């Protein structure tokens, strides 16, 4: 199987960038699944940021869509977060997962339904203070 | 967005009895008749793992005991009998419309 | 949609249960009128539907009603055949 | 009403049997309109 | 005149805008009778 495994700052000054990168190992990130992050914070259930396709194709959470970005380096084999801009109410742990895909279908016409985070690593845990 | 409202927030029963946790979404998740409702087991300090993908069926490597059920919004996932290794916080996840939900969160406690 | 009673009710006769006074609005020559008609139909020509009764002939094609000025009185037909037979 | 997913209709067409179609079509378009040109083929023009 | 709706509203594919489900009041095997009936209908067949 594939095993997921995060890095990156664990305390980041208000208002700057978190930058989190996912290696992925046993696996490729250039394959049929779709790669995503989920954070995790006392007071709050899972909440999900966004999902990106190895094409480079991705899909974000309606209220941070203008705060992060990701993106897949297929060279690395590695899957990335940047939010701008954080806040105290950012503090959370973030998770990376593999999206299983029903794909029912023609690829290149859609005809797929994310079906299931099967795969998910430690989490890495993330304080905004200064 | 579509919400969904987890029940009870917390359910404690004795080793070898069965327990029963409510899941109701907003609106439907059911497309084209495959219900996608997932079920997941966070165990305190672990990130969750998914036990039952499309509402019922029962992921490769998840222990028998384990299974769910449901259609349109209305979805009961259970736990025949509960083990105690069972401890844990459940959570139920919705993949019919972006963004993705997940629910509240159930605290399965030994008593 | 037609509305039947049975036309006798007192018959001691084989047509007891026979022949229906059936009444059912009917176009007419103008589009926005319509006519209320009364009229004796077969039990045979008309079946319940739930009284509500249609024409046994609905279930399954168009009537075109006969010609009243064309005899049905059978003619001898002669059959000859064409030169070489 | 529809049993199951809802998919799009479509055809297939094996990429090297009209990648060697079309070269053979190149060579004999090239006999009436000249070596050494360039032949392009691209989607129809819009209408019905 | 048919009222209609996206048969599928939660379609990520190719065929989001496709199929639509469509209402109407058509007669029936009687004159004096109507029956509602719903139906699916392609896009490019029903124009509003
Ligand atoms: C024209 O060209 C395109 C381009 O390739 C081609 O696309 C492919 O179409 C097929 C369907 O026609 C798509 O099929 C689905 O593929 C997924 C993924 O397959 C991988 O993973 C599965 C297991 O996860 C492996 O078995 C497989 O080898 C691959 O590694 C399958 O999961 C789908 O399986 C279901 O449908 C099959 C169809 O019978 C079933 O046999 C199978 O048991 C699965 O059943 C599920 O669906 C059924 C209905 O769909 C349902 O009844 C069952 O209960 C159950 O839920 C499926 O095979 C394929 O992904 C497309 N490829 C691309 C681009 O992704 C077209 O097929 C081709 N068409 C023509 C005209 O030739
Ligand atoms: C007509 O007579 C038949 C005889 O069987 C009876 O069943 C039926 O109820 C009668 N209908 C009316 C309207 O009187
Ligand atoms: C004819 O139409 C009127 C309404 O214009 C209705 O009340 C009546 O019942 C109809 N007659 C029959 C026999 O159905
Ligand atoms: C109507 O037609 C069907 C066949 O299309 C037949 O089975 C049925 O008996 C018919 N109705 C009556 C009243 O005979
Ligand atoms: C069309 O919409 C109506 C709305 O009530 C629904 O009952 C019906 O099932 C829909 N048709 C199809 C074929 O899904
Ligand atoms: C079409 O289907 C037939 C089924 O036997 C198969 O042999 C053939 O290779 C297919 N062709 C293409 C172009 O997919
Ligand atoms: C159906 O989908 C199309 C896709 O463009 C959209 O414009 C339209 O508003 C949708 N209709 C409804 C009733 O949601
Ligand atoms: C059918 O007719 C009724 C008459 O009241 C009308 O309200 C309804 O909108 C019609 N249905 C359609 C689908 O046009």
């Amino acid at each position: 199987q594939v095993q997921l495994q995060e890095s990156g700052p664990g305390l980041v000054k208000p208002s700057e960038t978190l930058s989190l990168t996912c290696a992925v190992s046993g696996g490729s990130i250039s394959s049929g699944h779709w790669w995503s992050w989920v954070r995790q914070s006392p007071g709050k259930g899972l909440e999900w940021i966004g999902t990106i396709y190895h094409s480079g194709s991705a899909n974000y959470n309606p209220s941070l869509k203008s705060r992060v970005t990701i993106s897949v380096d297929k060279s690395k084999n590695q899957f990335s977060l940047k939010l701008t801009s954080v806040t105290a109410a950012d503090t959370a742990v973030y998770f990376c997962a593999r999206n299983a895909i029903l794909i029912f279908g023609v690829i290149a016409f859609g005809e797929y339904y994310f079906c299931g985070m099967d795969v998910w690593g430690q989490g890495t845990t993330v304080t905004v203070s200064s | 967005d579509i919400v969904l409202t987890q029940s009870p927030a917390s359910l404690a029963v004795s080793l070898g009895q069965r327990a029963t946790i409510f899941c109701r979404a907003s609106d439907t998740v059911d497309i084209s008749g495959d219900s996608f409702m997932h079920w997941y087991q966070q165990k305190p300090g672990q990130p969750p793992n998914l036990l039952i993908y499309r509402a019922s069926n029962l992921q490769s490597g998840i222990p028998a005991r384990f299974s769910g059920s449901g259609s349109r919004a209305d979805f009961t996932l259970t736990i025949d009998p509960v083990e105690a290794d069972d401890v844990a916080t459940y959570y139920c996840q919705q993949s019919s419309e972006d963004p993705l939900t997940f629910g509240a969160g159930t605290k399965l406690e030994l008593k | 949609t037609l509305q039947c009673t049975n036309y006798t009710e007192k018959l001691r006769s084989m047509m007891k249960g026979e022949l229906k006074n059936c009444s059912f609005n009917m176009t007419t020559e103008l589009r926005d009128k319509k006519q209320k008609v009364y009229s004796l139909f077969y039990r045979l020509d008309v079946v319940q539907i739930n009284k509500e009764y249609r024409l046994i002939n609905c279930n399954t094609s168009a009537i075109t009603q006969a010609c009243p000025k064309v005899s049905f009185e059978p003619i001898p037909i002669h059959y000859c055949a064409p030169a070489g037979f | 009403d529809i049993i199951g997913h809802i998919r799009q209709a479509h055809c297939n067409v094996s990429k090297a049997t009209w990648n060697e179609t079309l070269g053979k079509v190149v060579k004999q378009l090239r006999k009436h309109f000249g070596n050494n040109t360039i032949i392009r083929f691209a989607q129809s023009s819009g209408g019905d």
